[PDB]
């Protein structure tokens, strides 16, 4: 997280971290949708550019973290994966379009103060809150700049940050890039004139863009950290992925037994 | 827990044995349980690696009791096991499946316990490489 | 929207921090979010 500050124990229960087994690494973060599901990026997981085509065997999820290299035995719970399920329609040859990924633990984690389910929105929710102006939050353990001089470690956080930003209009984010942005997709960021800054930033790619409804003082996801071109650019947003408008096929693969 | 079983694992293959099986390791399983404490010095059937875990929380292990574990060449598909003696001479084979490791940190393991009494235990616990303070520091209780 | 069998425990509970909603207490930055609600006419 570009701009942010360290986030209070316990603030975002919902944050997942996807681990790689060996070697030791943070692949991305994620967010807790049920006690045995949780939400991320497609790009996380299958992303050919890279080799990245991770399986099941190859990763775990650390729950109800804070420090990013340090186990945390009294907060911390280790969990695996069953299943992972990414969307059909995933687009990485062209502009990372239904960047999202459902994974499915072997076992219900337990819940505690440090872990907990963020709520999906709403069709009256994404209505109310998805507006222009509006703040959500990012929450990650990934750079706290673009880049280094010496080493990566001068970028690297040692707990997890905290990063308020405002939605911007879609005519905004189209016009401020040559890529093809879609319905799936939304960005947000402060405009030049604005006074302040803030991103996410490489190694948040799976982590939750949340708001607090003022209706019913609940958090809700609304979007996914997906991509951007560099972290904190002036003119730049962040993009994240529209997870109301995928809400109907998560329902899809999570209904799949009996119901 | 009912469920696991470290048999159908995986190991993770780049698994140096001797990085591992040197120094002190501590075991809780849980926050809280801080009784039983029990040292278990280990010895990998090659080049020493006089290992001490020092394992709490276990309510099938008694509080003042030590454990001599030497290597045997049981279960050799990718797992290491031992066999463990005590000062109560108990005796109970452990095998490790190592799943994820950093052997200067933390490391994720798939441990299958068989007491002589009761056999078959599989559970997944975490060996930390730091002491978290309320921990007996293992030259007190080793 | 989802079950609770194939869905497991969680939802109707969901979005209320156990530290804080359920505690009546506010992080350090909640209030920069609601005054991103403010609305000029």
């Amino acid at each position: 997280i570009v701009e942010g500050q360290d986030a209070e124990v316990g603030l975002s229960p919902w944050q997942v971290m996807l681990f790689r087994k060996s070697p030791q690494e943070l692949l991305c973060g994620a967010s807790l949708i049920s006690d045995r599901w949780v939400l991320t990026a497609a790009h996380c997981l299958l992303y050919p550019p890279w080799d990245k085509n991770f399986t099941v065997d190859d990763l775990l999820v650390r729950i109800g973290k804070h420090s990013r290299t340090r186990y945390e035995r009294k907060v911390e719970k280790i969990s695996m994966l069953d299943k992972i399920y990414i969307h059909p329609r995933y687009n990485w040859k062209e502009n990372l379009d239904r960047d999202i990924a459902l994974l499915k633990l072997k076992r219900p984690i337990e819940l505690s103060d440090y872990i907990h389910p963020v709520c999906l929105p709403d069709k009256q929710t994404a209505a109310k809150l998805l507006h222009a102006g509006f703040k959500g939050r990012v929450t990650g353990w990934g750079n706290r700049r673009e880049t280094w001089t010496t080493s990566v470690a001068e970028v690297q956080p040692s707990v997890l940050q905290v990063v308020n930003l405002p939605l911007v209009e879609r005519p905004v984010c189209k016009a401020s890039t040559r890529i093809r942005i879609t319905d799936n997709m939304f960005c947000a960021g402060y405009k030049p004139g604005e006074g302040k800054r803030g991103d996410a930033c490489e190694g948040d790619s799976g982590g939750p863009f949340v708001m607090k409804s003022p209706y019913n003082n609940r958090w809700y996801q609304m979007g996914i950290v997906s991509w951007g071109e560099g972290c904190d650019r002036d003119g730049k947003y962040g993009f994240y992925t529209h997870v109301f408008r995928l809400k109907k096929w998560i329902q899809k693969v999570i209904d799949r037994l009996g119901s | 827990a009912e469920g696991d079983d470290c048999s159908i694992e995986k190991a993770m293959g780049d698994f140096k044995p001797e990085e591992f099986f040197n120094g002190t390791w501590y075991l809780a399983h849980g926050p809280g349980v801080t009784s039983p404490a029990v040292c278990q010095k280990f010895t990998t059937s090659g080049s020493k690696g006089f290992t001490q875990i020092v394992e709490i929380g276990y309510n099938k292990f008694e509080s003042n009791v030590k454990f001599q574990c030497n290597q045997v060449d049981n279960k050799n598909g990718e797992q290491y096991s031992f066999k463990c003696k005590s000062s109560d001479n108990t005796e109970f084979e452990a095998d490790f499946t190592f799943i994820s490791v950093s052997y200067d940190n933390f490391a994720l393991v798939c441990r299958s316990i068989t007491f002589t009494s009761q056999p078959k235990e599989d559970r997944y616990l975490v060996f930390e490489r730091t002491k978290s303070d309320t921990d007996p520091d293992a030259k007190e209780i080793c | 929207f989802f079950n609770e069998k194939t869905f497991g425990a969680g939802e109707a509970d969901c979005g209320l921090r156990p530290l804080f909603e359920k505690k009546q207490v506010q992080d350090q930055t909640e209030k920069e979010l609601f005054e991103s609600y403010i609305e000029g006419r």
